[PDB]
DNA sequence: CGCGCATCGTCATCCTC
DNA sequence: GAGGATGACGATG
DNA sequence: CGCGCATCGTCATCCTC
DNA sequence: GAGGATGACGATG
C-alpha cells in the first residue's frame, strides 16, 4: 500500500518502456506531442531520431499490435485489455468528461499525437483503428489538430551519390514510366522501420514540412 | 549390448563428462583465429557464396543451417549473428559484417536491436583481406553428416583474440579478455618480425574518450568524463565501458533524486541530452552538496571509476589442450611463432600448383597447335584408338587431378580436358590469347619462385592499413554527416583523478 | 528430404516473402497435415510429428 | 559438312567465319526465336553450332546424335496425330 | 518456443424469455 | 581491515 | 517478438562487523 | 417457437 501511495504524483512511472518528455504534465503541455509507434523495432528508430530534435515536445511509447475495437466491445473486455489503460493513463483522458473548451485541452497531459508505423497496409489499418478509438469516446477532440502522422519512404534509388525518395509505389511506377535512363539507378525497397539507418533518420527528422 | 542396470560411477564419469567436454568446446575461443564453433559456421557460410549485394538475416541463417550443418536452432544463431555485426562504442573494435539498418545502440543493452527479418547484412572489406583466399588448402576439414564442412579454424594475418575481447562461461574453466588496439597490434607484429623486442601494450577502445590507469599488472581501472559547468550545476559527457545508459540512469539517477530510506535526496535536476553515440547528462544540485562531492571526489560520488581484472587467459591449442596464459606478449609471440610455420606450406603449395596449370595449359596449346599442322586425325576414330594415339605423343593426365590425388593420400588415363574444348579454341583469336595467358602464368611462377614467404606477410599488412584508413574515413564521415552544427556545446574545467591508494593485492 | 527452418529460409530468398517466417512455419505444416479432418490429400510428405 | 571438309575454321575470323556460315543457309538459335516471340506480348547467332567440344567429332557420338534426332521427329509426329 | 491478445464475417449453440 | 551475498556476461535450453 | 527463468566460474561492489 | 451473446477457425500483426 505504502509503494502504491508513493506510485502516484511521480509522472507514469508505472510503465518501464515509457520515454516521458522533459515539460509532460507541466507548464506547457498544449505543446507536448506524444509519439505512437507499432511493435517495439520502431521505438529504437524514434529514440535514435530524438537524438536531433531534442527530449523536450516529444515522447516515444511503443504499441504491441492490433488495439482492441471499442466501437462494439463488452466494457468487462475494455476494462481486461491493459494497453489501453496505460494509453489513458499516460495522455489522461476521461470517459465522461467533454472537451470543448481550450481549457480542456489545456487540461491533459501532452499536446498532440504523433503516429508512425510501416509503410504497409497494416500501418494504415492500425492507424484507422486509433482513429476510431478516439472518435468513438471523443467527437469533439477531432476539430482542434490533436491527430497527427508520421511517414517514411518506401524504396529509394542510388546513382553518384544521388537518390530520389518515393513514398507510394504508383508514384514510384511513374517515374519509371516517365524517366529514360531507368535500371542505372540501385533499387532497394524498404519493408520494416528498422531497415533504416541512423543517417536516414536524421535525414528523415531534418525535413519535418514533408513527412 | 543389453543393460539391465547401470552403475552412477559409470553414468558420470562416461555421459556427463562429455556434456561437460561439449561446453567447454563451444563456449570457450581458441587463440588460433579468436572465434567460437557458431561464430565459425556463419563465417565460412558467408565465404562460401561470393554475395556482392545485401541479404536478409533470416535467410542467412537458413542458408547456415543449411550448409554449415547447425543443430542448435535458428533463434540462437540470429543473436550470434547480430553480435558478429555490432560496431557501438563498447561493443566490437573491428566487425565482418556491415552494419545496415538497427543492430541496437548503447541504450538498451544491445537487445533493442530489430526483427531478424527487418534488418540486412553483408560482408565487410575487411573481411577477404584478414583471410586471403589462398589458404583453404592449408587448414584441415571435417566431414559431419558425410559433407565437406567449415575448418577447425582460420589463419588470419592479426590476433583476433586481442581485437574483438573474449568474453565466455564454461566449466571447469572461464574465459574473459578485454579490448585493445589494432595500430598498436600492427606495430608490434612489425617490430617483432625484424627480430626486435615488443613493447608493453594496454587494453583501448575505439570511439572512446575516458581515461584508462594501470597499477597492478593484469589489474586496469577506466574514467569517465565529467565537468563543471557553473558553482550550481554538473555535465556527464561519458560513461565508462560495460555501462548501459537505461540501465546507469535507473540504477543512480533513480536513487539520487528521491530521498532514500538512509539519505537526504542528494540530486536536485537532471535533464538528458542523448544522442546514437555520445550522452549528456545535465545535473543541477546545491552548491554546498557540489563542495562535499569535491571534497570527497566526483567520481566516487557518480560512480566513475571502475575496475577490471586479468586472470582468466584461458584458450585452446594448435593442437586442443588448454592453457593458463599470464601475459598479453606470451600471446603475441605464439601467434607468430604460429602463423610462421605456415609461410612455407604456403609457399610449397602455390608452387606446384602454379606449375602444373601452366603445363596443363603447355599441353593443351601443344594439342591444339598439332591439330592445327593436321597430325591428329579425329575423324570417325574410335575413342580408345584416339587415347592410344594420343599417350604414345607424351600428354599426361590432368595435373589438377593428381595434386588432388597427392592431397588425398594423407579408371585408367585421363584426357577429357584435351577434348572438352569447344571448337572455338581453333581460331587464332583465341590461340593469341591462350599463348598470351601461359606466358602470363609462366611469369607468375617465376616471381613466385624468386620472392620470399615472410615478406608477403608485410606486404598484405601494407593493403591491409591502406584499406582501414578509407574504412575509418567512411565512418568518421557517417557522424560527420549526422554532425548536427547549431546544437547545445557546455564547456567546463575537467576533475581527472586518481585513487590514491593502489590497494594491490 | 529437407529441414523446414532451411526451406522457409529458401522460399523468402526466392518468392520474396515479406511477411515474417514465423506465419510461413505454420502454413508450411499446415500444407502437410494428413489425419483426419485435416486434409484429403497432402502436398507434403509427414516425415516426423506434425501434429496429432 | 565438317566431317566432309568442306567448312575450313583453322585460324579463320569469327567474322569472316559467320559470313561463310550465313551463306550455307544455318540460322539462328530457334529457342531464342521462340523465347523472342513470347516476350513480344546483337545480329546473327551461330554460338550453339561452335560450343560443341571436339568429343562431337566421332561416329560413337555422331550415331548417337542421329538416333536422338530420329527420336524427337517421331514425338513430333505423335503429338501433331494425336488430340 | 510457449502463452500472451487482436482483426474480420457466419454461425452453432447457449443462456433468458 | 575481514566475511558472506549477489548480479553481471553468453550460448543454449 | 517481448518478457518469462536456468546453468556455469570470477569478481566488483554492497551490506554488516 | 423467438431474441441477444459468444467462440469457433486462419493469416497476420
Ligand atoms: C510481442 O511483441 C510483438 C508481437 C507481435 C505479434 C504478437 C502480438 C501479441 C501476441 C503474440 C504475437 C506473436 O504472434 C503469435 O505467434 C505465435 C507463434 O506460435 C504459434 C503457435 O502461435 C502464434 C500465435 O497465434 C501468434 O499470436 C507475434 C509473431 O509475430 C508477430 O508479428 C506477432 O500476444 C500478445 O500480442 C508483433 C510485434 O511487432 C510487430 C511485436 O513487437
Amino acid at each position: 500500500n505504502k509503494k502504491c501511495s508513493a506510485v502516484k504524483h511521480n509522472r507514469i512511472k508505472g510503465i518501464p518502456k515509457l520515454d516521458d518528455a522533459n515539460d509532460a504534465g507541466g507548464r506547457n503541455s498544449t505543446e507536448c506531442t506524444l509519439i505512437l509507434t507499432e511493435g517495439d523495432s520502431a521505438k529504437t528508430l524514434a529514440v535514435s531520431g530524438l537524438g536531433v530534435v531534442g527530449r523536450d515536445k516529444y515522447g516515444v511509447f511503443p504499441l504491441r499490435g492490433k488495439i482492441l475495437n471499442v466501437r462494439e466491445a463488452s466494457h468487462k473486455q475494455i476494462m481486461e485489455n491493459a494497453e489501453i489503460n496505460n494509453i489513458i493513463k499516460i495522455v489522461g483522458l476521461q470517459y465522461k468528461k467533454n472537451y470543448e473548451d481550450e481549457d480542456s485541452l489545456k487540461t491533459l497531459r501532452y499536446g498532440k499525437i504523433m503516429i508512425m508505423t510501416d509503410q504497409d497496409q497494416d500501418g494504415s489499418h492500425i492507424k484507422g483503428l486509433l482513429i476510431n478509438f478516439i472518435h468513438h469516446n471523443w467527437p469533439s477532440l477531432l476539430r482542434h489538430r490533436f491527430l497527427e502522422e508520421f511517414i517514411t519512404p518506401i524504396v529509394k534509388v542510388s546513382k553518384n551519390k544521388q537518390e530520389m525518395a518515393f513514398y507510394s509505389l504508383p508514384e514510384f511506377e511513374e517515374w519509371k514510366s516517365s524517366t529514360p535512363n531507368h535500371k542505372k539507378w540501385k533499387v532497394k525497397y524498404y519493408k520494416g522501420l528498422g531497415t533504416s539507418t541512423s543517417k536516414e533518420a536524421k535525414e528523415y527528422f531534418a525535413d519535418m514540412k514533408r513527412h | 549390448q543389453t543393460t539391465t542396470y547401470l552403475t552412477y560411477n559409470d553414468f558420470i564419469n562416461k555421459e556427463l563428462i562429455l556434456f561437460s567436454n561439449s561446453d567447454n568446446e563451444r563456449s570457450i575461443p581458441s587463440m588460433v583465429d579468436g572465434l567460437k564453433p557458431g561464430q565459425r559456421k556463419v563465417l565460412f557460410t558467408c565465404f562460401k557464396r561470393n554475395d556482392k549485394r545485401e541479404v536478409k538475416v533470416a535467410q542467412l541463417a537458413g542458408s547456415v543451417a543449411e550448409m554449415s550443418s547447425y543443430h542448435h536452432g535458428e533463434m540462437s544463431l540470429m543473436m550470434t549473428i547480430i553480435n558478429l555485426a555490432q560496431n557501438f562504442v563498447g561493443s566490437n573494435n573491428l566487425n565482418l559484417l556491415q552494419p545496415i539498418g538497427q543492430f541496437g545502440t548503447r541504450l538498451h543493452g544491445g537487445k533493442d536491436s530489430a526483427s531478424p527479418r527487418y534488418i540486412f547484412t553483408m560482408l565487410s572489406s575487411l573481411a577477404r583481406l584478414l583471410f586471403p583466399p589462398k589458404d583453404d588448402h592449408t587448414l584441415k576439414f571435417l566431414y559431419d553428416d558425410n559433407q565437406r564442412v567449415e575448418p577447425e579454424w582460420y589463419i588470419p594475418i592479426i590476433p583476433m583474440v586481442l581485437i574483438n575481447g573474449a568474453e565466455g562461461i564454461g566449466t571447469g574453466w572461464s574465459c574473459k579478455i578485454p579490448n585493445f588496439d589494432v595500430r598498436e597490434i600492427v606495430n608490434n607484429i612489425r617490430r617483432l618480425m625484424d627480430g626486435e623486442e615488443p613493447l608493453p601494450m594496454l587494453p583501448s577502445y575505439k570511439n572512446f574518450k575516458g581515461t584508462i590507469e594501470e597499477l597492478a599488472p593484469n589489474q586496469y581501472v577506466i574514467s569517465g568524463e565529467v565537468a563543471i559547468l557553473n558553482s550550481t550545476t554538473i555535465e556527464i559527457s561519458e560513461l565508462p565501458v560495460r555501462t548501459w545508459t537505461q540501465t546507469y540512469k535507473e540504477q543512480v539517477l533513480e536513487p539520487m533524486l528521491n530521498g532514500t530510506e538512509k539519505t537526504p535526496p542528494l540530486i536536485t535536476d537532471y535533464r538528458e541530452y542523448h544522442t546514437d553515440t555520445t550522452v549528456k547528462f545535465v545535473v543541477k544540485m546545491t552548491e554546498e552538496k557540489l563542495a562535499e562531492a569535491e571534497r570527497v571526489g566526483l567520481h566516487k560520488v557518480f560512480k566513475l571509476q571502475t575496475s577490471l581484472t586479468c586472470n582468466s587467459m584461458v584458450l585452446f591449442d594448435h593442437v586442443g589442450c588448454l592453457k593458463k596464459y599470464d601475459t598479453v606478449l606470451d600471446i603475441l609471440r605464439d601467434f607468430f611463432e604460429l602463423r610462421l610455420k605456415y609461410y612455407g606450406l604456403r609457399k610449397e603449395w602455390l608452387l606446384g600448383m602454379l606449375g602444373a596449370e601452366s603445363a596443363k595449359l603447355n599441353n593443351q596449346a601443344r594439342f591444339i597447335l598439332e591439330k592445327i599442322d593436321g597430325k591428329i586425325i579425329i575423324e570417325n576414330k574410335p575413342k580408345k584408338e584416339l587415347i592410344k594415339v594420343l599417350i604414345q605423343r607424351g600428354y599426361d593426365s590432368d595435373p589438377v587431378k593428381a595434386w588432388k590425388e597427392a592431397q588425398q593420400k594423407v579408371s585408367g588415363p585421363t584426357f577429357n580436358y584435351l577434348l572438352d574444348m569447344p571448337l572455338w579454341y581453333l581460331t587464332k583469336e583465341k590461340k593469341d590469347e591462350l599463348c598470351r595467358l601461359r606466358n602470363e602464368k609462366e611469369q607468375e611462377l617465376d616471381t613466385l619462385k624468386r620472392k620470399s614467404p615472410s615478406d608477403l606477410w608485410k606486404e598484405d599488412l601494407a593493403t591491409f592499413i591502406e584499406e582501414l584508413e578509407a574504412v575509418e574515413a567512411k565512418e568518421k564521415q557517417d557522424e560527420q554527416v549526422g554532425l548536427p552544427g547549431k546544437g547545445g556545446k557546455a564547456k567546463g574545467k575537467k576533475t581527472q583523478m586518481a585513487e590514491v591508494l593502489p590497494s594491490p593485492r
